């Protein structure tokens, strides 16, 4: 007449905040735009949308 | 047993489904809209004050 | 942490020659999460600590039937299929860095030069950081990330369960009174249970006798509600306290770090219309990659594991291919 309960369930392991993959929902991208002109002898970098 | 019904999408209106398994007394069961949600996956642009 | 906890026996299946016993080093689990090869291992046993509860690297603490007892920290020892190498020790925890092997044993020699191990059935075969399977590490060489338990004794991210001990079963301490049941505490405190009427329980400090019973019928314990200890699996759940349990600091938290490492090579490339031929001669597996530099890239990918030509179509938008751990290769049509 002696009982032994066994208790069991599953979590993150300590490694989650290291060593994790995220899931993302992705959608309409923002496009930006910049470059390199040589322009009056010397080179000028333009960087826009 | 599945039991497979079709209600509006409209929240606050109580339906009535009637499931019936063969051999079985029949049984009815009221619905009534829970709250959907719809969660867009939001990119932050810029703020404006 | 160590004055409120103590080391533990607990159930190990294999304590020398496949047979089981009540371990003073049992294997509670065996953590291998870091990339780098380390190996985690959580032991019944406490090192570094004195029975005083007192610091002492030299040192080791283990249950010694009733109470615990100190040992040297020069006898513990780890081993697969031959020893391993003790990076790091600090209370129920070891770091190692182990051979390939299908078993894990954790021992140590006792006060009476007497040795306890404990062997449990582990698969321990690291995989390879980065692209070379090497045997000593370098002082220079490419850095890589890989993960690792940190040697800091220090105890602030990483945490375990821990709970009132249990009771020792002692059945020395019942003895038949011509027909009855009497129970000597001899200066300690036993908790008792018997298959008869009137006070069958008690958790006495004085010595007890159970009449119209019989010494079977009876289970008693050794006891000292005065400690927390691990909340292990390996033994049982103090019946009187319902899911009371407290939680402890731990030492060597897996952390993401650098681990350093090696490179390659250039294949003898011939020239058609639209068309590149590559003659590959690699030294060992090479992963060899190719896109188109337009709307449709195409992406394809082939191990290469000896001599082989490859013919790849080179369009107007260009082609480009990477080759091993080289830099792609850019391709266009003249």
């Amino acid at each position: 007449e002696n009982t032994q309960l066994s208790e069991a369930h599953v979590e993150k392991s300590e490694s989650c905040k290291t060593e994790f993959a995220s899931a993302y929902r992705a959608h309409t991208a923002s496009a930006s735009a910049k470059l390199r002109v040589l322009y009056q002898g010397n080179n000028i970098t333009v960087t826009a949308y | 047993y599945e039991h497979v019904t079709v209600i509006p999408n409209t929240v606050g209106v109580p339906y009535k489904t009637l499931v019936n398994r063969p051999g079985y007394s029949p049984m009815v069961l009221e619905m009534e809209l829970l709250s959907v949600t719809l969660e867009p996956t939001l990119s932050l642009d810029y703020i404006t004050c | 942490v160590y004055k409120a906890t103590r080391p533990y026996l607990a159930h190990c299946p294999d304590c020398g020659e496949g047979h089981s016993c009540h371990s003073p080093v049992a294997l509670e689990r065996i953590r291998n999460e870091a990339t780098d090869g380390t190996l985690k291992i959580q032991v019944s046993l406490q090192i570094g600590i004195k029975t005083d509860d007192s610091h002492d690297w030299t040192k080791l603490r283990y249950m010694d039937n009733h109470m615990p007892a100190d040992a040297e920290r020069a006898g513990l020892f780890v081993r697969t299929s031959a020893p391993c190498t003790i990076t790091g020790t600090m209370g129920h925890f070891i770091l190692a860095r182990c051979p390939k092997g299908e078993t894990l044993t954790v021992g140590f020699t006792d006060s009476r030069k007497i040795s306890h191990s404990c062997t449990h059935p582990f698969h321990h075969d690291p995989p390879v950081i980065g692209r070379e399977k090497f045997h000593s590490r370098p002082q220079h060489g490419k850095e890589l990330p890989c993960s690792t338990y940190v040697q800091s004794t220090a105890a602030t991210t990483e945490e375990i369960e821990v709970h009132m001990p249990p009771d020792t079963p002692d059945r020395t301490l019942m003895s038949q009174q011509s027909g009855n049941v009497k129970i000597t505490v001899n200066g300690q405190t036993v908790r008792y249970k018997c298959n008869c009427g009137g006070s069958n329980e008690g958790l006495t400090t004085t010595d007890k006798v159970i009449n119209n019973c019989k010494v079977d019928q009876c289970h008693a314990a050794v006891t000292n509600h005065k400690k927390w200890q691990y909340n292990s699996p390996l033994v049982p759940r103090n019946a009187e306290l319902g899911d009371r349990k407290g939680k402890i600091h731990i030492p060597f938290p897996l952390a993401n770090v650098t681990c350093r490492v090696p490179k390659a090579r250039n294949p003898t490339v011939t020239y058609g219309k639209n068309q590149v031929i590559m003659l590959l001669y690699p030294d060992h597996p090479t992963l060899l990659s190719y896109r188109n530099m337009g709307e449709e890239p195409n992406y394809q990918e082939e191990w290469v594991m000896h001599k082989k030509e490859v013919v790849l179509t080179v369009p107007t938008e260009g082609l480009e291919v990477t080759w091993g751990n080289n830099e792609p290769y850019k391709y266009w049509p003249q």
